[PDB]
RNA sequence: UUGCCUCCUAAAAUGUAACGGAGGCGCCCAAAGGUUCCCUCAACCUGGACGGCAAUCAGGUGUUGAGUGUAAGUGCACAAGGGAGCUUGACUGCGAGACGGACAUGUCGAGCAGGGACGAAAGUCGGGACUAGUGAUCCGGCACCUCUGAGUGGAAGGGG
């Protein structure tokens, strides 16, 4: 008697990475995901592997738009 | 030559060239050539279009040839096989209808021979 | 092997630069595509070696 | 500077008769023919696609426009058929060609049918559409007798603007198909 | 049983073992890539020659139950599904900023120049909806080079 199970994969460290209210630089990575659980918004582009990255400096602001989960970046005013 | 979709032989006497037409045979060819006055011994090399066309006109006017003939043949077969006639049952069984000696002969109707 | 490696070479300079894969059974003939050849400096047809 | 006789009849007397005898609210409630569809499925294309060539030739001769070739959207193992092969051909008639084909049909083909006992009035499907099939194709005079090798049937359907079955039945009776009386 | 990918156990950030519970991988595509344009299924009901529980046609209902080369999950009806024209960016020289980790490995990327494809234009294109389809160091082969060449000029050899 024996078992044919017991094999597994590694962990890909997926999940949201920068939460709302933070400040990010250009080219930052915000979310890593398999599918399009979230969607690109303003000043945010979608990567090759369905990852989200910022295009211009600012502050993150999660939001929704007509049946979607979207990530947006606001232009924080220059002091 | 060519007539009604039938390729007349390259070199054959008209008495059999007309026979090759499914709707006309030996004696029908003989009577047709007697009526038209055409010699029955000449070769195809001397054939001409106008006589052939008028012959086609006469045969189509007075007789039914090729597909029509087939069609009434299978129409007869289907009506007889549907009405349950003796000939219909014989066609169902694939056997002669006149009722010849099926004991040994009728291999022509029964087709090839298979042993048991 | 089904999937041999092939090398593409330019025509005028005759330098082997690019390497790809193809299915010989599906494509018995040689490949004929256009690629950028650095030394030549212009797009020219490349013929599989 | 020309107009088909059937179209003239329809736009002159048939429309007026239908309007008078049904008492419609406005002018353009009277139904009218839209299109005519002709097709046939062979089922032997899985073994021999050559007959498809003859089918297309016959369709072109009868209609005068190049027909379609249709594939199959499913694979059935019991029917020993898979994806991608051709199955049948179709064609659509509209406008002047539709009128001419309908007139030629009613004038020549139907009376020439062997053992023609009429058309069942029950062929409708409720909404005012008529469809029926044929078994033999040489009835049409446009196809010559000896050039055909095998028999091939076909199915033809007509669609009108009739709201219900009665409207379409009345319109097509006014057109004058040989209906059976029951 | 020994490596890689997916799910649950995994206690709603990441991570978390056992001879615990379930499955795949050591490929494939010269189009199943790029771009431009157009469309939406399965199922059910009603009528039609073979034709029937299912083949092709017509009408009506139909918001995701069909489909996504390959197992699972995350997604996709705006399409990433289906149909068509052109074409090889399945490039060269580069790379601001990040993603996680003991170390060596792995991953994303706006943007500039050369010369291209698509489209009237705005614009996209550094392979494939995403995650598996793979192997360090030493030694050696092949093509090229405005590198070196044991006194000098060559060559042999060594180099990128
Ligand atoms: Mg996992
Ligand atoms: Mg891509
Ligand atoms: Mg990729
Ligand atoms: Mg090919
Ligand atoms: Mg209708
Ligand atoms: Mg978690
Ligand atoms: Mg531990
Ligand atoms: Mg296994
Ligand atoms: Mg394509
Ligand atoms: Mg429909
Ligand atoms: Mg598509
Ligand atoms: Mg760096
Ligand atoms: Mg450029
Ligand atoms: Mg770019
Ligand atoms: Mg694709
Ligand atoms: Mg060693
Ligand atoms: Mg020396
Ligand atoms: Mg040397
Ligand atoms: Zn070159």
């Amino acid at each position: 008697s024996s078992s044919r199970n017991g094999r597994d994969s590694a962990a890909q460290r997926l999940g949201v990475k920068r939460f709302g209210g933070q400040v990010v630089k250009a080219g930052e990575i915000l979310v890593r995901q398999r599918g399009t659980h979230f969607h690109p918004g303003v000043n945010v582009g979608r990567g090759g592997d369905d990852t989200l990255f910022a295009l211009a400096p600012g502050a993150v602001e999660f939001g929704a738009k007509r049946g979607r989960k979207t990530v947006n970046i606001v232009p924080v005013a220059r002091p | 030559a060519r007539l009604v979709g039938v390729d007349l032989p390259r070199d054959k006497r008209m008495e059999i060239a007309l026979t090759y037409i499914y709707g006309i045979g030996r004696t029908r060819s003989n009577e047709i050539l007697a009526a038209t006055g055409i010699d029955k011994n000449m070769r195809t090399k001397d054939l001409t279009d106008d006589q052939v066309t008028v012959l086609r006109d006469y045969i189509e006017g007075n007789l039914k040839v090729e597909g029509d003939l087939r069609r009434e043949v299978q129409a007869d077969i289907r009506r007889k096989i549907e009405i349950g006639c003796y000939q219909g049952l014989r066609h169902r069984r694939g056997l002669p209808v006149r009722g010849q000696r099926t004991k040994t002969n009728a291999r022509t109707r029964k087709g090839p021979k298979r042993t048991i | 092997d089904v999937r041999p490696k092939i090398t593409l070479a330019c025509e005028v300079c005759k330098h082997r630069n690019y390497i790809t894969k193809k299915n010989r059974r599906n494509d018995p003939d040689r490949l004929e595509i256009k690629k950028f050849c650095p030394n030549c400096g212009t797009h020219q047809p490349h013929k599989e070696s | 500077k020309a107009l088909p006789r059937l179209k003239q009849r329809y736009r002159e007397e048939i429309r007026e008769a239908l309007q008078q005898e049904f008492n419609y609210a406005n002018v353009m409630q009277i139904p009218g023919v839209v299109k005519v569809v002709v097709n046939m499925g062979v089922g032997d294309a899985a073994r021999d696609a050559k007959l498809i060539n003859g089918a297309i030739n016959d369709l072109a001769l009868i209609t005068g426009q190049k027909p379609e070739v249709r594939r199959a959207r499913k694979s059935i193992a019991q029917f020993k058929l898979r994806e991608g092969m051709p199955i049948g051909a179709r064609v659509t008639l509209r406008g002047d060609r539709m009128w001419e084909f309908l007139d030629r049909l009613i004038s020549i083909a139907l009376p020439r049918i062997r053992d023609f006992r009429g058309l069942s009035p029950k062929q409708f499907d409720g909404t005012g559409n008529y469809t029926f099939g044929l078994n033999e194709q040489s009835m049409f005079h446009e196809i010559d007798v000896d050039s055909i090798d095998r028999p091939r049937g076909m199915d033809i359907t007509v669609v009108t603007t009739a709201t219900n079955d009665a409207e379409g039945r009345a319109l097509l009776r006014a057109l004058g198909f040989p209906f059976k009386e029951n």
